[PDB]
């Protein structure tokens, strides 16, 4: 209750480190705030009594400094050090920087550490006496080097080491294996490099170890067997290679395996095959071959299956719709060279799911199949079936359906008015395709529809009216996209859209577009069509991208359209326009191909 | 277009 003196001393110091006064401390010698640190924010205390301290004197000590979410700036003061009774240090999320005092690694009675999300930086001090820590957290920080090579020489009650989004380099460090209690290692998002030492297969009560984007090397040892309690493991974004061990009877408690963008090859092991508790798997982007095979008895756990971007042949596995669990799929870039199996229309736990540039043949049959699955609200069909029909068998439904894409398949025939029993489409793409005909009015009824991209293709006739009066466009989970690429990762990452680029539309800008005030893109580039500019496209308020290059448009560019505030690309080019230009700062690329 | 990967 009553601050202990020495105590205020170096809190006082650890003020002087500062850039600005914590609210509510005494930060000068004018009596406004107590001047008891025990009574100050962020400061908790306890009797020296309760801390087994006999000193006839008593005094509450400083035993929690928790100062998350401070915007404190500046460094962290070597005075800090000198708090001798402080249990936690809790500066996450804060502006600090400057580098680390060796001296804050002595701290005798230290449980936690969390400096997480500042800007410190240096070397990080080589030698760490911390015989109480449970927790060191420095993730997201400026620190280089090596990771001290006697890190664990005094850590004996460490649980989790948190080194990651920071720019340690060099090898894992030997002596990484001696820290024999900790639970967590995360070393992801660093400079390390070289092969994983076999010492770190050594630590058995490793629960999670995240490894994730670094330049480690070497091969995945069929030690990994040892560490038997691991539930998270994640090897992503390195330089791994040869096979995947065949050890995962033995991890019995891992629920997330994600090994991708490495060099693996060979076949997935049977026993990652028989896995009862794993949950997500991402092996994409790897060499991985064979005929894909999962026993869903066995994998009842299954929820997420990424075997994407591999070298896998072989048929589509026919069991899939076994694995009970198992919500989405993401298949793209295996050729198979086969057709969607019946059993499909059987796979009633399949949310989301990528066949895209996978070689599937047979549109017609795909599509009949896939309907039944009831819960499918994404398919992703792009890069297949190519130069195939596009069906229009009325009998098609998609009901929970809110992406589909189905592009660059070169698809003859036209819009299938039985899309209109998707009425919960949020994303529709049939871009690059060799579809005809009109576009369909309905379209416009789709009450959730942002993202509509019918570019390259044949279309003909009139933009329908209905699309001014898109709802979605009028008003206000992992599986990842790329646009053909930038990544997107999820549907709502996406600008609401209206693409009608590179076909043969006619008429003219329906004035009612001005309703469009959520619409970011609207692309008309390349098509027939004629009349005037509406003035009304001023009305479109959140506006960003306008292209009506390539077309037969006349008249005057109406000033109202300075009314645009968000407008960031505009193109008249090569129509025939006349008159003013109310805006002087779109390139001539933009305005050029009119006379006038 | 979009596609996955
Ligand atoms: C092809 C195959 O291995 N079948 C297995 C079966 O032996 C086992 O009883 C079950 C649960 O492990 O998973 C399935
Ligand atoms: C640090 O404190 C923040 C709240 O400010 C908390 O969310 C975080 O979990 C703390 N760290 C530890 C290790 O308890
Ligand atoms: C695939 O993996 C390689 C490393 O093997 C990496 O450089 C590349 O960026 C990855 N590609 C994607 C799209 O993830
Ligand atoms: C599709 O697959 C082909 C053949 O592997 C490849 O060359 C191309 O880069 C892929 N394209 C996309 C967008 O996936
Ligand atoms: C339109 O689609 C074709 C067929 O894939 C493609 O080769 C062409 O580059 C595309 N044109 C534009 C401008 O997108």
């Amino acid at each position: 209750l009553t601050c202990n003196s020495n105590d205020l001393k170096a809190l006082e110091g650890f003020m002087r480190g500062l850039e600005s006064s914590i609210d509510g401390w005494k930060w000068n010698e004018s009596s406004s705030f107590s001047s008891n640190c025990c009574d100050w924010v962020g400061i908790s205390c306890k009797s020296s009594v309760s801390l087994g301290l006999d000193d006839v004197n008593e005094s509450g000590r400083v035993v929690e400094l928790e100062l998350g979410r401070r915007k404190l700036s500046g460094k962290l003061s070597e005075s800090v050090a000198k708090l001798d009774q402080l249990k936690v240090l809790n500066l996450t999320h804060n502006s600090l920087s400057g580098s680390i005092a060796a001296s804050l690694l002595n701290l005798s009675n230290l449980e936690v550490l969390d400096l997480s999300s500042n800007d410190f930086s240096g070397l990080f001090p080589s030698l760490i006496n911390l015989p109480s820590l449970r927790v060191l957290n420095v993730y997201e920080n400026s620190f280089h080097g090596l990771i001290p090579a006697s890190l664990c020489n005094n850590l004996p009650r460490i649980r989790e080491i948190d080194l990651a989004m920071n720019y340690f380099d060099g090898s894992i460090p030997v002596g990484i294996g001696n820290c024999s209690s900790v639970e967590y290692l995360g070393l992801a998002s660093n400079n390390l490099s070289g092969s994983i030492p076999q010492e770190l297969f050594q630590l058995s009560n490793l629960s999670v170890l995240a490894l994730q984007n670094n330049r480690l090397s070497g091969a995945l040892s069929s030690k990994l067997g040892k560490l038997s309690n691991l539930g998270r493991l994640d090897i992503s974004s390195n330089k791994f290679s040869g096979k995947i061990p065949d050890v995962f009877l033995e991890l019995n408690k891992l629920w997330y395996f994600s090994a991708q963008s490495n060099l693996f090859n060979g076949e997935m092991p049977r026993s990652l095959s028989n896995s009862r508790s794993i949950s997500l798997l991402s092996l994409r982007n790897n060499t991985l071959s064979g005929q894909i095979y999962l026993n869903c008895s066995a994998m009842t756990n299954l929820t997420s299956l990424d075997l994407a971007s591999n070298s896998f042949s072989g048929s589509i596995p026919s069991n899939l719709p076994n694995c009970l669990r198992l919500k989405t799929i993401n298949f793209a870039k295996i050729k198979f060279i086969a057709q969607i199996p019946e059993s499909f229309k059987n796979f009633q736990s399949l949310t989301s799911l990528s066949f895209s540039n996978s070689s599937i043949q047979n549109i017609s049959s795909a599509l009949e199949i896939l309907q039944h699955c009831q819960n499918l609200k994404t398919l992703v069909l792009t890069l297949n079936f190519q130069k195939e029909e596009l069906p229009s068998v009325p009998s098609l439904q998609f009901k929970n359906l809110k992406v589909l894409i189905i592009a660059s398949c070169q698809l003859r025939g036209t819009v299938p008015q039985w899309l209109s029993n998707s009425p919960s489409l949020q994303l529709l793409d049939l871009s690059w395709n060799q579809l005809s005909g009109t576009i369909p009015p309905w379209l416009g009824s789709l009450n959730s529809l942002f993202y509509l991209d019918l570019s390259n293709n044949t279309f003909i006739g009139e933009i329908p009216h209905s699309l001014t009066s898109l709802q979605s466009l009028v008003s206000k989970p992992d599986f990842p996209f790329f646009k053909k690429g930038l990544q997107y990762n999820q549907p709502s990452s996406f600008p609401p859209m209206i693409d009608l680029s590179y076909n043969s539309l006619n008429g003219s800008i329906w004035p009612e577009f001005g309703d469009l005030r959520q619409l970011h893109v609207l692309n008309l580039k390349n098509n027939n069509l004629s009349g005037n500019i509406p003035a009304n496209l001023s009305g479109m308020t959140s506006l960003e991208v306008l292209d009506l290059s390539h077309n037969n448009l006349s008249g005057n560019i109406p000033p109202s359209l300075v009314k645009l505030s968000f407008l960031s690309t505009f193109s008249v080019a090569y129509n025939k326009l006349s008159g003013p230009i109310p805006f002087q700062t779109f390139p001539n690329s933009s305005f050029e191909g009119n006379q006038g | 277009y979009i596609y996955t990967q």
